[PDB]
RNA sequence: CCCAUACCCGGCCGUCGCUGGCAGUCGGCAGAGCGAGAAAGAGAGUGGCGCGGACGCUACGCCGCGACGAGUAGGAGGGCCGCUGCGGUGAGCCUUGAAGCCUAGGGCGCGG
RNA sequence: AGCCGGGCGUGGAAUGCGAGUGCCUAGUGGGCCACUUUUGGUAAGCAGAACUGGCGCUGCGGGAUGAACCGAACGCCGGGU
RNA sequence: CUAACACGUGCGCGAGUCGGGGGCUCGCACGAAAGCCGCCGUGGCGCAAUGAAGGUGAAGGCCGGCGUCGCCGGCCGAGGUGGGAUCCCGAGGCCUUCCAGUCCGCCGAGGGCGCACCACCGGCCCGUCUCGCCCGCCGCGCCGG
RNA sequence: ACCGCCCCCCGGCCGGCGACCGGCCGCCGCCGGGCGCAUUUCCACCGCGGCGGUGCGCCGCGACCGGCUCCGGGACGGCU
RNA sequence: CCAUCUAAGGCUAAAUACCGGCACGAGACCGAUAGUCAACAAGUACCGUAAGGGAAAGUUGAAAAGAACUUUGAAGAGAGAGUUCAAGAGGGCGUGAAACCGUUAAGAGGUAAACGGGUGGGGUCCGCGCAGUCCGCCCGGAGGAUUCAACCCGGCGGCG
């Protein structure tokens, strides 16, 4: 709202907040990000490091899709499924363990992180990370690869 | 300009919520005589009267 | 209360909602200065005046 | 509180009928006054035509 | 609850007239006519007003039942007094007393009373 | 005349809650009452939290919560926080808590309550206990938002772990010039 | 001996600090204190007539002590300062005279 | 060199005073004067530096007058010095 | 005034959050509003980083089984030091005829558990360098770890 | 079929009915009508009557007390 | 080696666009120096050889009831008279400000005027001033009431 702003309470003041000495005139400095290596460049090598310059290869025709490849981490890994699941797989006495399919809840690639619950897990996934396979094989249970 | 902005938009959850606070309200006898409503003689103020 | 649920049901008619939940629950200062419990646990209340 | 009084249904006739409904949970949410005017002064500019 | 609707009702109400670097609050049952939580006559479950009566000359009491707080027409009960100063004054104060009845108004229901009973007496 | 500066003259400090809401400010009369009139500066501390905005009054984890309380010596006693208990699904047992917290998120309090603990909001938690005894007061991580990246000793400038403000991460994103040894200078 | 807006004493305004005090209006169902140099109980227990008592407390309120008060460029706060329109509200005002305009009249506010 | 565990409080000069820390940020980037030190210049109310204080941004008593000198810095008043 | 960005503040929800586009609501005074969608969350932002790229992708600490253990189990579990608001304990200490003897509450040497946060030391993930040995097989290789 | 949640019925506890009560009894208060009948109670008037509070229509004076100041007059004593 | 189409010929509604045009509805917009340049005989008057440029300008009153008639003057223009609630609305007439001017009243005047502080003097109006406040509780005196306390009946309320 216009009642709130700064511009209410500077009326009567002949400067409007913006000196006597140096006026406010339309482009002091230029427009844009003019000057970045002339007259800018201590403000652009002191925040902006690496602005100027090329690296890297091209890519013409990128498309996203083919890289698309969401990931999920062991710690999360039980929440995929219902809490129902995983206390009847936790008191089930016939040694049976649930099966978790990340790639129908969304995920492609399976990454070990956080700690898992000592119990049989049979995850089927597109891909795994060294860590995670471990993870589960030390919990004992299952990697499944998936196409 | 004719592409000022108008319109506002308001969180679901925000919007139940106020409309929660003033059902709520509505059953105060002071709150509903403070805005003003005369309601000395209503014999209780959530009033309901049958679907005839 | 269908439309907007109770305490412990959710609401049946909209997708998933409930009532927001309470801050503060006995929204009664005057007891919760005039109960004993508290009262028990206070200094005695300094109230003469030193002027000048 | 958490008490659902009960609520008696008013006849046509302005005296009360034998029914009586209990109270709804929506009634005992709590009060924002905050929360209704941000939410009534910004919808209440939804219904704006433009002006240049 | 009473805290709650107070705050909610401290600056908001259609009672408020606010000039003249001044506040007052115009709900009937509300003592000494001003904005404040203990005079405020609707918020609170005990309330003490003192009116002129119907007729020219009395002062009408009311005061606030405990039952029905949710039902405004059967809440508040009305007794007319029809006497001299010091027995209407003696009266309004034993009912604000040995009913310990919201004891905090008794001095300003005494002098509303009094107010009333005098404005009621014709002038010079 | 009189050799002196006023410069840092008046604190900044709040006085009261900025917000507008009427059940905060309830709380803020009741714990102020109890400050002023009870010598446990748990009250003191409550209360100055309670003014606090809500950036200074970051969510606290249950992870965090049962961590904090799962140490030697404070057991069955109240966890007293001023912010939001927000839920932690990367952890299976939760053992029976008694929590006090403005709010607390729908799936936290079943959880808890599940488990068994039982969850109080600071009127009760005055009735309960007015000076506060048997109680662990926890907070949040306040430096977990992310603008705390930003700060501190500028980018671009040598051993500065300090993210820059880029509208994209990419290759083609402030990577050439002052990050290369290859291009010019590596800082 | 003379006098500055300096210094000392006093009054008043405001700001800042004490993150000071007050929910104890605890009343014939009661007993009116927590200013007093000394960290902490006017501690609870068991054995050898006249019916009576001011104000308060919009707690975003009220009250008490100290210190201080220059200001361009600039920053911030409060305006029960002002103008126009909109949602509420004042059982508001008004042809027994609204708006506007004029005034050697009576006043309020440091000021708008 | 790093680790653990243990014992030592007369808090080891005077004086004064609460301190630390983090964001966002306007204006400014023409200066001038004075004691002392000092470079160029015959010299200048000239040009150029160092330290401190001022003026600029500042009213008041005095120097008749006065941007800078001497005293003293300011809320509205009464008394005294 | 619009758009973008940054930061500070207020509110809702919270590892999620958000219908802005569309649709359903007998279209239509207000209403071009408001309500609803949940198998309309497509999608955005967040939940993972790093590398130019191929790609890779975020703890571990103790005992029994061959210390001059190959290597299976039993476990325990997401570091350590210093400073840390609060809380816990508590030597002692808070009165009146005396005396025995309590209850309840306040005080308090020292001692605990230590939030957030800061500093420091370790640990883990990705790129890169140096050193060196071992292991796996459907294809024993300019293979993979 | 099983599990979780919720609604309803019945049975048993805990708590509230001061955001949410009915009957009975007791106490108290108030109101209306009789009883009461004037050493009680009330209404109005007068006194230049008293006590307490607030003020004087305007213009003035005095007294003592306290704070802050400027000055004067006495007397006593120490190193000397 | 694979994958996928079949160019150099043709037609085709719907979803989409719309500051021109016809006919409509609405508005947290402007309110005659604003809003279109244009609320009015406005792209008009007027300027330029031409391309083109381009204004100013709303309001009597409810109803003209728009001032018959007498009188001075050549007339404009006046004095009477009359209409009207009002001519303190008289045909560019609602309201009618400031700058500026005429007149009346008061005051003053040789350092241009004006200004701040402090008084004094004179004025216009105001106090609707001009024998000075009221309020309890008593004491004394003159009065007058359908009169107090205590009980009974009924109702209501508070508390347990
Ligand atoms: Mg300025
Ligand atoms: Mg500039
Ligand atoms: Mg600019
Ligand atoms: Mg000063
Ligand atoms: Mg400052
Ligand atoms: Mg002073
Ligand atoms: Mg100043
Ligand atoms: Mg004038
Ligand atoms: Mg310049
Ligand atoms: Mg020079
Ligand atoms: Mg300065
Ligand atoms: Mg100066
Ligand atoms: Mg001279
Ligand atoms: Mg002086
Ligand atoms: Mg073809
Ligand atoms: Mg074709
Ligand atoms: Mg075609
Ligand atoms: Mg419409
Ligand atoms: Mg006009
Ligand atoms: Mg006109
Ligand atoms: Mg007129
Ligand atoms: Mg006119
Ligand atoms: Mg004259």
């Amino acid at each position: 709202p216009s009642r709130l702003r700064k511009t209410r309470k500077l009326r009567g003041h002949v400067s409007h907040g913006h000196g006597r000495i140096g006026k406010h005139r339309k482009h002091p400095g230029g427009r844009g990000n003019a000057g970045g290596m002339h007259h800018h460049r201590i403000n652009f090598d002191k925040y902006h490091p690496g602005y100027f310059g090329k690296v890297g290869m091209r890519h013409y025709h990128l498309k996203r899709n083919q890289s698309f490849c969401p990931t999920v981490n062991l710690d999360k890994l039980w929440t995929l499924v219902s809490e129902q699941t995983r206390v009847n797989a936790a008191k089930n006495k016939t040694g049976a363990a649930p099966i978790i399919d990340v790639v129908r809840s969304g995920y492609y690639k399976v990454l070990g992180k956080g700690k898992l619950p000592k119990q049989p897990v049979i995850v089927k996934a597109k891909f795994f990370s060294r860590r995670a396979e471990e993870k589960i094989k030390g919990v004992g249970g299952a990697c499944v690869l998936v196409a | 300009k004719t592409w000022r902005r108008w319109h506002r938009r308001v969180n679901t959850t925000q919007k139940r919520y106020a409309i929660c606070s003033a059902l709520a309200a509505s059953a105060l006898p002071a709150l509903v005589m403070s805005k003003g409503h005369r309601i000395e003689e209503v014999p209780e103020l959530p009033l309901v009267v049958e679907d005839k | 209360d269908d439309l907007y649920g109770t305490w412990r049901k959710a609401a049946s008619l909209k997708s998933n909602y409930n009532l927001p939940m309470h801050k503060m629950l006995n929204t009664d200062l005057s007891r919760i200065l005039k109960s004993p419990e508290i009262q028990r646990a206070l200094r005695a209340p300094r109230k003469k005046i030193h002027r000048r | 509180a958490c008490a659902r009084p009960l609520i008696s249904v008013y006849s046509e006739k302005g005296e009360s009928s034998g029914k009586n409904v209990t109270l709804p949970a929506v009634f005992k949410a709590p009060i924002r006054p905050d929360i209704v005017n941000f939410v009534h002064t910004n919808l209440r500019k939804n219904n704006r035509q433009p002006y240049a | 609850s009473a805290h709650l609707q107070w705050m909610v009702v401290r600056n908001c109400s259609s009672f408020l007239i606010k000039r003249n670097k001044q506040t007052y609050s115009t709900e009937p049952n509300n003592l000494k006519a001003r904005n404040s939580f203990r005079y405020n006559g609707l918020i609170h479950r005990k309330t003490v007003g003192v009116e002129p009566a119907a007729d020219g000359k009395g002062v009408v009491v009311v005061m606030k039942r405990r039952s029905g707080q949710r039902k405004p027409a059967t809440s508040y009960v009305r007794t007319t007094i029809n006497k001299n100063a010091r027995a209407t004054l003696s009266s309004i104060r034993h009912m604000i007393r040995k009913n310990k009845y919201h004891p905090d108004l008794r001095m300003a229901a005494i002098r509303r009373a009094s107010a009333i009973l005098r404005s009621q007496k014709p002038v010079m | 005349g009189v050799d002196i500066r006023h410069n840092k003259d008046r604190k900044v400090r709040r006085k009261e809650p900025k917000s507008q809401d009427i059940y905060l400010r309830l709380l803020v009369k009741l714990y102020r009452f109890l400050a002023r009139r009870t010598n446990s500066t748990f009250n003191q501390v409550v209360l100055k939290r309670l003014f606090m905005s809500r950036t200074n009054r970051p969510p606290l984890s249950l992870s965090r919560m049962i961590r904090k309380m799962k140490l030697p010596g404070r057991e069955n006693k109240t966890a007293v926080v001023v912010g939001t208990v927000t839920d932690d699904v990367r952890v299976q047992e939760v053992p029976k808590l008694k929590v006090c917290a403005l709010r607390v998120t729908s799936r936290a309090r079943s959880r808890i309550l599940k488990a068994g603990g039982k969850i109080l909001t600071f009127d009760q938690l005055a009735l309960d206990s007015p000076k506060g005894r048997g109680t662990v007061l926890l907070s949040g991580p306040r430096k977990g938002r992310e603008v705390y990246r930003h700060f501190g000793k500028a980018p671009g400038t040598p051993h500065s772990h300090t993210k820059p403000y880029v509208r994209s991460k990419g290759r083609k994103f402030e990577r050439a010039r002052g990050r290369r040894a290859s291009r010019g200078y590596k800082n």
